[PDB]
């Protein structure tokens, strides 16, 4: 499939849908629709905090918005129908702490 | 199965 | 009496019930219904692969099962209805390891 890590794809949630971050390795995806793709939704209706960092406009979301890393989800690709845009390198790894954080590895 | 969750706390 | 890092649940999925380990860290936890739990699905139908390391009885399911860490998700902590049981650390260890493949962390 298409969505690369890094990647902000829409979400359709069904119906409502979100901006998130795609998180999973790009090795995982064999081009199947109901293939599942880990990702980190993003809002703009929460403050940022150390587990919740901004995202830039530049990344192709609405202002302050944040990725919301205790949300995190596998999700079918399916589900993603509508490539936004993408991360820059340090936002990348800001959610990668949090992510570290949050499932308590090492 | 699991779909249902999709949704949670968004 | 409240979830616990490394402990099955059970997982309400609005409807069917299907355990789960909890994944996130104890101190996220802030005891109200509407806040999210980090799990990973457990199947009993699922073939063991690395990415589904094996789950035994003795660590609270009915039968031989496979930890599901692509399927990792947030789930309201009013979803998980009972306690089941606990997984032996290396069980943990294989799935710790599994979600830092797949999600591409250090």
């Amino acid at each position: 499939a298409e969505p690369r890590r890094g990647d902000l794809w829409l979400v359709s949630l069904g119906g409502k849908h979100r901006p998130a971050v795609v998180v999973s390795v790009d090795e995982l995806l064999t081009g199947i629709d109901d293939e599942l793709v880990v990702v980190v939704p993003v809002s703009s209706s929460r403050s940022r905090t150390p587990l919740r960092p901004p995202v830039a406009p530049s990344e192709g979301v609405a202002a302050d918005s944040v990725a919301v890393c205790r949300g995190v989800r596998a999700v079918a690709r399916a589900r993603l129908v509508e490539r936004l845009g993408a991360l820059k390198p340090a936002t990348m790894r800001a959610i990668e702490n949090a992510l570290t954080l949050i499932l308590g590895l090492p | 199965e699991w779909e249902g969750t999709v949704g949670d706390g968004l």
